[PDB]
Formats: C-alpha cells, structure tokens, sequence
C-alpha cells in the first residue's frame, strides 16, 4: 500500500500458489528405432505426380539428425519450431517425398500455388510439420540429359489438400480422349532437365514433407525421454504424450470409452486424462491458488498480523508451509494455531472466541476479527419482550440527538490534455 | 485467467504495468460495496428480538412467516419456497482462475434479521426505529395503521373476524401463487442469470484464439522456441486482457445498477416496514396497511399488506 | 535517440496503443464514478429540499429519530448535515382499553391511539406521555356496546 | 453433461433418402457420385453388403480403393483396378463359399494395401427379422478417408426407422485419391439372387450441430442448426 | 459495421471469439430496458 502507517482492516495483497514437488513424465512402453536413416537417406526417389507417403509409427524419434548437420539446404518448419520438437509424442507421422527443380521450393508453403505446385502437389493451411529439402546435384544431375522423371502441367482445375493424380490422361479442354499430337490435344507430361553445370534453379532438389498427424490415437512416435512413476494426491508437473502442465492427480470415477485419450469438462478444460500404461486418472490441475489478505490491527496499537488464505482447506496450507512450498515464502513466519471454518479458508494467527463481539473486521463468511481474536459475530443485542395484552409502554422523557450525516456532492473536477 | 501459468508469459504480463492490481482493486471494491449493500438493507435493527412463539393474535396468524422451532431450519416456509424457486446456472477447485467469494452476512443470519424484523413488526409497538418498542398488541397497531389511510377506527374492531379471515386467505393465496407459478420472481433470476452469462462468457473467451496459432497456452509452448513465440503470447495476453477488462467494466456497471436497487430496498424497508409510508404507489398498490420483509437468494422480497376498496354506490352531495 | 525509421513506428504504436487504452480506462471509470456521485448529489439535493427547507415525515430518511430540524454545513467536495432528531428513551407499563363503553355504545378515542385505561383515567398521545381528561370532545359516537375488548365507564 | 456446438460435415436431419430396395427382380448396383462424403445403411441378414469401390472414372486409369471382406477379415487395397460392369460375390445358398472372388483383375502402379484384424463374420442366406444393420459414414477430409461404424437391432417391414444411433471412429486412411463416383458390392446367391434386403444412401452438408452429452459420456440427443428457426434458436 | 463485407475478413472476425454476440446481447438488453422504462412511466393505468 506504499506507507508506513497502515490503517485497520483486511487489505488485499499478492496471490499464493503451491509450487509443485514431483515430476511425472508418462510415455508408452513402446521403444523402437525409426527408419529415418532410410527415408531421409535412400537411393530411389519418385517424381512429383507419384509422391510416396510412408507410414512411420511405433518408434522413438531422435530429432537430432535434422539439426547437427549442414547437409540440408532448406530446413524451414511451418507448424512447429526447431529446438523443442522432441518434447511431443506424435501419432502416425507421414513422410512425403518428391524431386523438383531449384525454383519450385519457393512454391512449397501453405498457399502460393503458382505454376507447378498447384497441378502436382497441394499443401493444406493448418496441418503442417516441417518441409525439408536438400541439394542432390551430384547424383541425379547428368549434363547429357536425365529425361527419366516427369510431372504434369495441364489439368482441369486445382487440387484439394493432400490429393494425388498419377493417371496419364490425354488432356483436352472438352473431355475428349484424343489422338495426340493433333491440334488442341497435347500431353500433360513434361521432363525436368537436371543438368550438371546449369543454373542453381535447374539443379535437382529432394523435397521431404514431414506431415505431423497430431495425436489421433494413443501416441506411438516419441522422443528420447524417460517415463517415470506416478505421484497421486500431490502437486507435481506433467509431461504426457501430448500434454504438459501442473496438477494434483487422483483416481477417477469415469466411464471412459476405449477409443479415447483425453477427458475435457463441461467448459473446455482438461480435468481428467488416460495414462499411457492402463490407468484413467483425474486431473485437478489447480493444486492451490487464491489470494492472501493480511488482517492487521493498525500499526498504532499493535503490529501482529494474521494471513487469510482464501480458497484452501488447511491441509495443503500446513503441508505447504512446513515443507516450504508457497510462492509468498516468508522468512519470519510460523504456524502455531490454525482457525478453519466458514469456507473462506485458512486463517493463520488467530484464536476462536465463543464470546461474540461487534464485528470489527469482516473475514469472509460470518467470522470477524478484532484487537488477535477471530470469533464468529454478535449480530446484535439479543432481546425478548413481554408480549401480553393491554399493558403498553409510553415514553415519558426524551432527548435531542443531533446526529451527523455525510453526503458527497462533487468529486474532483479533472481534465486531460490528450496530446501530452 | 490471463496467462495460465508458465514462467515467461508472466514477464510479458509484467511488461503491461499494473493492470492486474487495478482489476483486483476494482473487484475487491465491488465485493466491499455488496457487503455494504447487505448491511444497509437488512441490518437496521440494533435490538434483535425473539420470535414470540404464540403466532395467533385476533386471527392474524403468522404461520409460514415467522420461523418455527419444530422444523430443523430457522427460516419460515415462504422463505423456503423462495429459496427453492431460484435455480442456479470442502472448497471448490477450478483452474479458470475465477472464483466466487462467500458473502459476509450468512444466510441463516439473514433469516435471523428478517425474523427479527417481522417479530418486531408484529410485536414490539409502532415506535420501532426511534427507540426500541412499545408492547402494542397488534390489534392496536392495525387500528393505528387505519389512521394513515383516511379511515376511522370503526373499521377494524367492527370487522375483526372478517379482516382476520381476509388476511389469512391472502397469505394462503400467496402460498398458492408462489409454488406452482412462473416468471413472477423474475428479477432475482435475471440477476443470477446475468452473472452466470457474464462469467460463462468469460470462460468462453478463454476458449477462443485472438489471432495466435492455437488458443491455449502450454500447447503452443511445445512447438515454439523464441521471440516469434512472444508475438503469439502478446496476442493472447492482449486479447484475454481486453476480455477481462470488458468483464470488470460491465460488472462495475451492474454493481451501480444493483446498488441503486439496494438503496431502493433500504428505503422501502425503512419506510414501509418500520412505519407506514403515505406516499402513493411506492410501497404497494393500495394504501399500504402493513409491510413484511422476507429473505431471498441475492435479494429481498416484501409482502405489502395494502388496502383496496372495491364497491361503488352513487350518492348526491 | 537510438531509433531511425519505420521500425521506430512499431515501438511508438505500441506505446500509443497502451497509453490510449489506459487513458480510455481512466475516462470510463471516472464516468462511472460520476454516475455514482451524481446519484449521491441527487440524494443530497433531495435531503436539503426535504429536511432543511421543511420537516420530512418519512421515516429514517433525514435522521434516525423523528427529525425536528436540519442544518447544512459545507465540506471539502461534499456536504455534511446535522439532523436534529427526537429520540424518546424511557418506558413505563400502563394498561389500556381499545374502546370506552359509557352508556351502552362504544367510544373510540381520536384516531390517535391509546386510550389510557390505567384504571380508567385518561386518554394520551401515541409518543409523549400526556394525559387528557375524558370528555365527549376527546371521543365520538361509534355503534353499540357489542364490539369492544376493554371497558371504561362514566365518561362525564 | 455439456452441449458442444461444432461445425463438421454431418448428415442433415429429416433430409432425403435415396433408397435402393433390391429384390430378385431388381438388381440395385448403379454408380453413385460421391460429392463430399456420404451416409450408408443396410438392413441385412448375415452381412451381404460388404464392398465399396470408391473411384474417379470407374475404370483402369482411375486410382480407386476397395473395402471388402474375405469372410474372415477386412481387406483394403488401393491401386489401378480394371472395374467391370458387374463384379459379384458368388455366395452359395446351402454353404456360402465365395469361390469366385474375381475383383482384383489386374494391378499396376499400386500404392496401398491394408489388412485389418480378423473377426467372426456370417455370409450365407438367412431370413426373418432385420437384425443386422450397419450404419456407416464415408467421409472425406484433408485428403484422408474416414469410415465410422454403429449398430442397432431393428424389426421394420421395409422402411428406415426413426431414432438416434451414435457412430464410432474405426478407420482413417492416408490415401488421397480423387473420389468422384463410386459403387457398392453385393452378393449373388446360387442365376444371381438376394433376399428381401435393402441399402440406403444419404448425403452430407457442412452445418452446425448441438450434441447433448449425458453424464456417462454418450450422445442422447443432437439438434441441427440450419433445419428450423426453432432449431437455430435451440443451438443459439 | 466491423468488416464491411467480403469473405475472409469475416474469418478474421471469427478469430476474435464471440464479441459480436456480446455487443448484440448488450444492445438488445438496452432496448428491452428502454421498453420497460416507457412501460413503467406511462402504463400505470389499468382502466383507460
């Protein structure tokens, strides 16, 4: 409150939260080594109109051969970033490979179809991983002519995302299976022109598209982590197959369907999960939070305070302080007494009083402090009147009681120069 | 609410100044003003009386209005109907970041205040307010309330049994027209539904993107690396901060409207209940013979005993 | 000092947007405080036109008692009243009759309750104890002697 | 126990049904256009309606997929397929042995083959109530192929009964082929033959739905948005 | 008012959540409260 003198009352202050103690990482027990030494390093690579889609699953990916190497020409990721790629577990990663010139890599992005990357290989706009391309001018490029690998440049319309056509159709603007090379009947095929001492844009590149099918199953492909044990009923951290966070885990009462992995609530929050090694536990990720609020007597009569933890049950608070877990971690602070009723939370530094007083300081729900004590409340002077018939009290003497009453009429007349 | 929790998003939040302190001060001020509203309306009794446990005075019986010790609850039955009517839309533990603090004045203590008011209205004289009581036997009270109305005293003592039966049948028709009926408790349901719609709208604004890649923290925090991430987190913090600031402003306007209604309620309980307010069509609809407060979920419900004369002759003058 | 060109405009747009949101927040919250303070100003004008300029019989509005006088005083950004009230604090216990049956027909007093049947002596006021002698001026003809609760005779 | 508005290709309520009531005089197996995901159902007796040929021009130069059964297991192969005017299942009447599964005529430039988990399956001719009832959704999305499944035992004379039936996500495929026209495959009893059974077709449409989950985690009611003004009021 | 009309600006508006629904609810509530004001002031006569 930026003062030395502090007046009497509950004042709001900072927010407490239990720092997590354990660390729980849970991956499935599937351990295997990926074919990345084969799909990224192969001898035969197809053309663009017959791009190959390899299912890579039930593995543990390294995600380090892609980084500690300058062999790769263009390593541009779209949906993810580089360094934290081995922190996730995917499901059925698919590798899409094809061979183009040095010019078509500029047309490989979400959007920007252009010339060649529209009729031949269409990308989506959301579901993307990383697009990898490296130069192979010393294998495929022959200076006398490599007329082996082809593409298409005449098709009636565009493609949907991840759609492929191999069918060598005798292209014509009105259907019309033709007999080419008749007029207005051309072929859709065309060669590449991979030469040795040609320009950089005419050199062969091998483009590999790593589609990341994000978690449509219990996950198979993972990174090199270490699956640890579970710690229930204690605030820990997370790293599940596709989920991190911070939580208090507990066994559930669910009716969880077998095809399923996540358990979100009525209003879109996680609230329950499925362990990758046959368990279905809830996720109360609010370990504890709230806000402390210091009850003070007023710094002119006393200087002993009492903290009101607001949304707790005085078991996480005592365990959190005696094991030093809270974020407003003090230095001179202990817990001898702990008043807890009236669910507005823990009240460290107070005493129950049966003799209810006139509610100096309003703690939460009913309970009121003073002086420090924490009683409930004296709602007023208790009374009971003799209510028989005809006897009637008339006042006989009186007084005059000039009582003040304060009304504000006009606050501070301000103005703002909104150019300075 | 803003910035779910990691480490660095908190630094990006601290680089917007002290908005979190502003919003906490504003919402704590709103909570204190609502505590003041409940103290202004109900706590106008210094001298809390006891229920006289007789409850039958000339036929004016206060069954289902004054509480009963034979039942376990310290309410009354009309208060039980009003508590059952208004639906809603250990300690709770949810990671919205949001909460609902408990009110200061407890619901049983609210029912104690209302039972004190009704008991001091029925017993305890007419000079209630400026003083303590007079020990007036409640037929003399409504003989006096027949004098701020422009009628004589000949009405009450010559129609004792008739007015008693009309009063009891009026209370019983209230007991009928509260149970199986409909929207005529609508203001309290509008308060609860508007608060629930505002809070569910805030939770719904958590669900949405504000122009980033994905609409949730800790799942973008897998596939991000560095300062390009700070663009996404600044978009999410800016959007959630605009939504939370919109919520705080609209709750502050609702608090202004609800404290205008609270000042109306305190005015009616200090005019109608604690006396007889001769101003026309303010307390009830008739000429306002008596008034009885009752508790309610997040409100108050009066029972304005009025005086509607309905027959007509044609005399010359 | 350390900026050159359009990269600077990003920084200045961030600062202008932030300071503009803060100033707009200030203007909105001052407007809400102005609404609350004009509600209190209308209460103050109402109290100064009811309490000061007359005697406002509405209960627990001006003061706490029965509001005998009222005196306005100035204040920094406000007003402070001094409600001269009337608090009666003593109590006796006298008996009553809700009527008087003198000759065979009931007498209700003056609408203006408490006939004083303190052994059938007087008729007083509602608030201050003031006995008056029972005559026909202090009562009126009312029906017959069939609907009473108390009994007083010899109205002379 | 929630209400979840989602925009996704579903079947609209109350809409039109292209019913194919095949009998011993009516041989129902035409070519049908695909048109962004279909619905399917079939009131059957011992699983006649295995077979779906999702093609482009329904010939040798059309990359197509085939989802059939070899009476033991689901076999899914996608390649260039010489599609004939009537590929048929020679199911015998006393036994039920497909002696002449003649579907894979030739194969070149093949790109896919999948064989799922084997399970119990009946083939031969039965009669009585319409106990067997598939309900499938053959959905196209992001180049994939989606195939769902759900069951309901009914006893109807010849129509499609009214009632909700939730479906469950069995298959997903990485194929990516230009599915414009398609067919189904039935069984020719043994002269061909079927029993009094039929199969249905509905088309999908991208509109918003309000799914009412129960406390156990199962849809008990769904409400379309684009159907009725009362229906958009319900999902609003 | 926002986003005059094309096709894609509408998608950019839908990527800010349900603010349009909030503003329509608030302005319709204001309209209903002003209807209630005119009913409260003038319509105090049952027997015209």
């Amino acid at each position: 409150v930026k003062s030395f003198e502090i007046d009497k009352g509950i004042y709001q202050t900072s927010n407490f939260r239990v720092v997590p103690s354990g660390d729980v990482v849970r991956f499935p027990n599937i351990t295997n080594l990926c074919p990345f030494g084969e799909v990224f390093n192969a001898t035969k690579f197809p053309s663009v109109y017959a791009w190959e889609r390899k299912k890579i699953s039930n593995c543990v990916a390294d995600y380090s051969v892609l980084y500690n190497s300058t062999f790769f020409s263009t390593f541009k990721c779209y949906g993810v970033s580089a360094t934290k790629l081995n922190d996730l577990c995917f499901s059925n990663v698919y590798a899409d490979s094809f061979v183009v010139k040095g010019d078509d890599v500029r047309q490989i992005a979400p959007g920007q179809t252009g010339v060649i990357a529209d009729y031949n290989y269409k990308l989506p706009d959301d579901f993307m991983g990383c697009v990898l391309a490296w130069n192979t001018r010393n294998i495929d490029a022959t200076s006398t002519g490599n007329y082996n690998y082809k593409y298409r440049y005449l098709r009636h319309g565009k493609l949907r995302p991840f759609e492929r056509d191999i069918s060598n159709v005798p292209f014509s603007p009105d259907g019309k299976p033709c007999t080419p090379p008749a007029l207005n009947c051309y072929w859709p095929l065309n060669d590449y022109g991979f030469y040795t001492t040609t320009g950089i844009g005419y050199q062969p590149y091998r483009v590999v598209v790593l589609s990341f099918e994000l978690l449509n199953a219990p996950a198979t492909v993972c990174g090199p982590k270490l699956s640890t044990d579970l710690i229930k009923n204690q605030c820990v951290n997370f790293n599940f197959n596709g989920l991190t966070g911070t939580g208090v885990l507990t066994p559930s009462s669910k009716r969880f369907q077998p095809f399923q992995q996540f358990g979100r609530d009525v209003s879109d929050f996680t609230d329950s999960v499925r362990d990758p090694k046959t368990s279905e536990i809830l996720d109360i990720s609010p370990c504890s939070f709230g806000g402390v609020s210091v009850i003070t007597p007023g710094t002119n009569a006393s200087s002993e305070v009492a903290v009101l933890y607001q949304d707790v049950n005085c078991t996480d608070v005592s365990t959190a302080i005696h094991a030093d877990q809270l974020t407003p971690a003090w230095r001179i602070y202990s817990t001898g007494n702990n008043v807890f009723q009236t669910q507005a939370g823990c009240l460290i530094g107070a005493e129950h009083v049966d003799t209810s007083y006139e509610c100096d300081i309003p703690i939460g729900a009913g309970i009121c402090a003073s002086y420090i004590v924490a009683y409930t409340m004296s709602l007023g002077a208790d009374s009971s009147i003799a209510y028989s018939n005809n006897t009637i009290a008339i006042p006989t003497n009186f007084s005059i009681s000039i009582t003040t009453e304060v009304m504000p009429v006009s606050m501070a007349k301000t103005s703002v120069d909104c150019n300075m | 609410y803003i910035c779910g929790d990691s480490t660095e998003c908190a630094n990006l939040l601290l680089q917007y100044g002290s908005f979190c302190t502003q919003l906490n001060r504003a919402l704590s001020g709103i909570a204190a003003e609502q505590d003041r509203n409940t103290r202004e309306v109900f706590a106008q009794v210094k001298q809390m009386y006891k229920t006289p446990t007789l409850k039958y005075f000339g036929g004016f019986n206060f069954s289902q209005i004054l509480p009963d010790p034979l039942k376990p609850t310290k309410r009354s039955f009309i208060e039980d109907l009003l508590f059952n009517k208004v639906t809603l839309a250990i300690c709770a533990q949810k990671f919205n970041g949001l909460t609902v603090l408990p009110p200061l004045l407890t619901d049983d203590m609210i029912a104690a205040y209302t039972a004190a008011l009704v008991s001091g209205t029925a017993t305890a004289g007419w000079t209630f307010g400026a003083g303590a009581a007079l020990q007036i036997p409640f037929a003399m009270q409504m003989a006096y309330r027949f004098n701020g109305i422009g009628v004589t005293q000949n009405v009450l003592y010559e129609n004792q049994k008739q007015i008693a039966n009309q009063f009891n049948k009026a209370i019983s028709q209230i007991q009928e027209s509260l149970t199986t009926t409909s929207t005529a408790l609508g203001k309290l349901q509008d308060v609860v539904n508007q608060n629930a719609q505002a809070l569910n709208t805030l939770v719904k604004q958590l669900s949405s993107n504000f122009g980033a890649i994905s609409s949730v923290l800790n799942d973008i925090l897998s596939r991000l690396d560095k300062v390009e991430a700070e663009v996404q987190i600044d978009r999410l913090i800016t959007g959630r901060l605009q939504s939370l600031q919109t919520y705080v402003t609209q709750q502050l306007i609702r608090a202004a409207e609800i404290r205008a209604s609270a000042n109306l309620a305190a005015t009616k309980m200090s005019e109608c209940v604690l006396g007889q307010s001769k101003r026309v069509d303010f307390c009830g609809k008739g000429y306002h013979l008596m008034s009885f407060p009752q508790a309610a979920p997040h409100g108050v419900v009066f029972l304005h005993v009025t005086y509607v004369p309905s027959q007509e002759r044609n005399f010359t003058t | 000092s350390r900026l050159d060109k359009v990269e600077a405009e990003v920084q200045i747009d961030r600062l202008i947007t932030g300071r503009l949101q803060s100033l707009q927040t200030y203007v909105t919250q001052q407007l809400i405080r102005a609404a609350e303070i004009r509600a209190s100003a209308n209460l103050a004008a109402t109290k100064m036109s009811e309490c000061v300029l007359g005697q406002s019989k509405r209960v627990d509005f001006c003061g706490k008692g029965y509001h005998l006088m009222s005196f306005p005083q100035a204040a920094p950004h406000g007003v402070v009243f001094l409600h001269v009230t009337y608090v009666p604090s003593q109590e006796r216990n006298f008996t009553t009759a809700p009527a008087i049956c003198h000759e065979g027909k009931a007498y209700f007093p003056r609408e203006g309750v408490f006939v004083f049947n303190g052994t059938s002596w007087f008729i007083t006021q509602r608030n201050f104890f003031s006995p008056q002698i029972i005559t026909t001026d202090n009562t009126f003809v009312s029906g017959n002697c069939d609907v009473v609760i108390g009994i007083i005779n010899n109205t002379v | 126990d929630t209400l979840y508005l989602t925009q996704d290709l579903f079947l609209p309520f109350y809409s039109n049904v292209t019913g194919f009531h095949t009998i011993n005089h009516t041989f129902g197996n035409p070519v049908i256009p695909f048109k962004d995901g279909i619905y399917f159902a079939a009131t059957e007796k011992s699983n006649v309606v295995r077979g779906w040929v999702f093609g482009s021009t329904m010939n040798n130069k059309s990359q197509s997929v085939i989802i059939i059964n070899n009476s033991t297991n689901v076999v899914i192969r996608a390649c260039n397929f010489e599609l004939c005017d009537n590929p048929f299942f020679a199911v015998s009447k006393p036994m039920g042995t497909q002696t002449h599964t003649m579907i894979f005529d030739n194969a070149f430039n093949c790109t896919f083959e999948y064989i799922s988990d084997a399970f119990s399956l009946d083939v031969s001719e039965k009669s009585g109530n319409f106990k067997h009832l598939r309900e499938f959704v053959f959905k196209n999305k992001d180049g994939f192929l989606y195939v769902y499944k759900g069951y309901q035992p009914i006893d109807v004379v010849r129509d499609l009964p009214s009632g909700f039936n939730t479906l469950k996500p069995i298959f997903k495929l990485p194929l990516g082929i230009n599915i414009t026209n398609f067919r189904a495959i039935l069984t020719a009893f043994s002269i061909w033959g079927t029993s009094a059974a039929a199969y249905f077709v509905g088309y999908l449409k991208p509109t918003t739905f309000m799914l009412k989950y129960d406390e156990n985690g199962t849809i008990t009611d769904a409400v379309d948005c684009s159907q009725n003004p009362l229906a958009e009021l319900k999902c609003s």
